[PDB]
RNA sequence: GCUUGAGUCUCGUAGAGGGGGGUAGAAUUCCAGGUGUAGCGGUGAAAUGCGUAGAGAUCUGGAGGAAUACCGGUGGCGAAGGCGGCCCCCUGGACGAAGACUGACGCUCAGGUGCGAAAGCGUGGGGAGCAAACAGGAUUAGAUACCCUGGUAGUCCACGCCGUAAACGAUGUCGACUUGGAGGUUGUGCCCUUGAGGCGUGGCUUCCGGAGCUAACGCGUUAAGUCGACCGCCUGGGGAGUACGGCCGCAAGGUUAAAACUCAAAUGAAUUGACGGGGGCCCGCACAAGCGGUGGAGCAUGUGGUUUAAUUCGAUGCAACGCG
């Protein structure tokens, strides 16, 4: 979201995009309603982060 | 012509093509340009370098109205929009602001089905 | 070259000029191991180059020849890439001796020295194949 | 009679448990208007589609419907199906702490009754998105598909029906006993709290494992261990959960449930290999980078075929075809 301008910059480089809503927010609002797949995707995600 | 001094760049990026659209602080657009066109139709307008071109051609085509400063707001995702602000500081503006201005719903609509591809 | 990185082999350099560019030359005009043949040649058709444009003999070889070197060169995509120097020249060779063997005048001598002179003022067959990789390169700049 | 089973009362706790009502914010679509101009959309690539009657982009205002990002978690609650913004109203259960009370009031359960995703059906609304059917464009040998562009029922609400699912921990309910470890979640007591305290005691739950069991795989105090009570169901594969009959249902169909005939297997788990348009690593003129050929011409030679009295026999993907 916003960055002002500095006063002396060249490159804002704002990483405001990357914490939160570009790489997965949007892809998954592409595709269907389910219940059924993100109820497995999450159980082998929470079943994949093991030691 | 009109003399605005100051104006948004609204980019549109999308994954088949970014669109960016020069405008005021009102809303009002001053002038736009497609990745698609300006040549490469297809698989070359979703591409960094398609978008970039796009927004120098789109940096051109608002000379009549001496813009210096603008905000940068992004929409959607794509292989644009990185892209498409270093071409804006490689047009002589001085971007000021960059927000991220992708709808996100709050379990809105339902989207659709797609791609057993 | 799955496995094996190599080095490469030390050619000897022209016994004429000192010119191991121009001995990669004559190795590339070489057809069927006849080497004799092909200095005759190159001496000839650079002798006359070298005559016609007045300048000298491996910088009117060095101009001609750098008007025809490629800057950079072609799911299937074609994507452009850097020329690397050795490669550089060698297509730079391998173009003037096609299309000097393309040529329609008598000798080789002369249908070289008449290519290598069209390419002094870049407007032969050679500086046509340089800016038809480059358009192919440029129209396709969309993918690095 | 008695309290160790079951239940009642007191006080709290956590919770997407249920039903009714209201509201909020993002977003999609539509409508009206401003700016603005040549594309937008889409794909592996395209085209159909939308667009100079001004689209897409962008700003303002409005309408409407559905769903409720983040919190969000092998987290919670529920008998199961299932339940996710926030607020109110009505309401069910669970668990914990101390004490009091009843006093075996308990467990299971054929028939019976109730609840029961989704799709579907009936009547009346609603209809933004999505989308069976359908239409067009592609792809293809074909493409009644996958992909693209549209798109109706439906999905949403009220009431009634249906009555099923891989309705699944493929594991009936209730109770008892039998080594451990790491967590999660929700109570609570005690003790310098003198941390990111310590020490205990319950409820629910996740992962791994011991004995034991198991065909093996695995289960493993939430058992598939060791027992007891009651119920449901099984008896080779197919035919067949089908036909006939009954009951139910508006219908779709549901439920109960055969036989003739036919096969000598069908099946489970695991092993070795092979294979994969599975994954990781690696090689070879395998590809790439090049140079010269073959396929075109004439001839040489071998072969197939044809011919012949015979055209001797053998070699025939690679690895037969100037081969024996």
């Amino acid at each position: 979201i916003k960055v002002r301008e500095n006063e002396p910059f060249d490159v804002a480089l704002r990483r405001f995009k990357r914490s939160c809503e570009k790489a997965g927010v949007l892809a998954e609002v592409r595709r269907r309603e389910f219940y059924e797949k993100p109820t497995t995707e999450r159980k082998r995600a929470k079943a994949s982060a093991v030691k | 012509r009109k003399q605005v001094s100051d104006g948004v760049a609204h980019i549109h990026a999308s994954f088949n093509n970014t669109i960016v659209t020069i405008t005021d602080r009102q809303g009002n657009a001053l002038g736009w340009a497609t990745a698609g066109g300006s040549g490469f139709r297809g698989s070359r307008k979703s591409t960094p370098f398609a978008a970039q071109v796009a927004a120098e051609r789109c940096a051109d085509a608002v000379k009549e109205y001496g813009i210096k400063n603008l905000e940068v707001m992004v929409k959607g995702p794509g292989p644009g929009r990185e892209s498409t602000i270093r071409a804006l500081n490689a047009a002589g503006f001085r971007i000021t602001n960059i927000t991220d201005v992708t709808p996100i719903p709050h379990n809105g609509c339902r989207p659709p089905k797609k791609r057993r591809v | 070259p799955r496995r094996r990185v190599i080095g490469q082999r030390k050619i000897l350099p022209d016994p004429k000029f000192g010119s191991e560019l121009l001995a990669k030359f004559v190795n590339i005009l070489m057809v069927d191991g006849k080497k004799s043949t092909a200095e005759s040649i190159v001496y000839s058709a650079l002798e006359t180059l070298a005559q016609r444009s007045g300048k000298s003999e491996l910088e009117a070889f060095e101009v001609a020849l750098e008007n025809v070197r490629p800057t950079v060169e072609v799911s299937t995509y074609q994507v452009p890439v850097e020329v690397r120097p050795v490669r550089r020249n060698a297509l730079a060779m391998r173009w003037i001796v096609e299309a000097a063997r393309k040529r329609g005048d008598k000798s080789m001598a002369l249908r070289l020295a008449n290519e290598l002179s069209d390419a002094a003022e870049n407007k032969g067959t050679a500086v046509k194949k340089r800016e038809d990789v480059h358009r192919m390169a440029e129209a396709n700049k969309a993918f690095a």
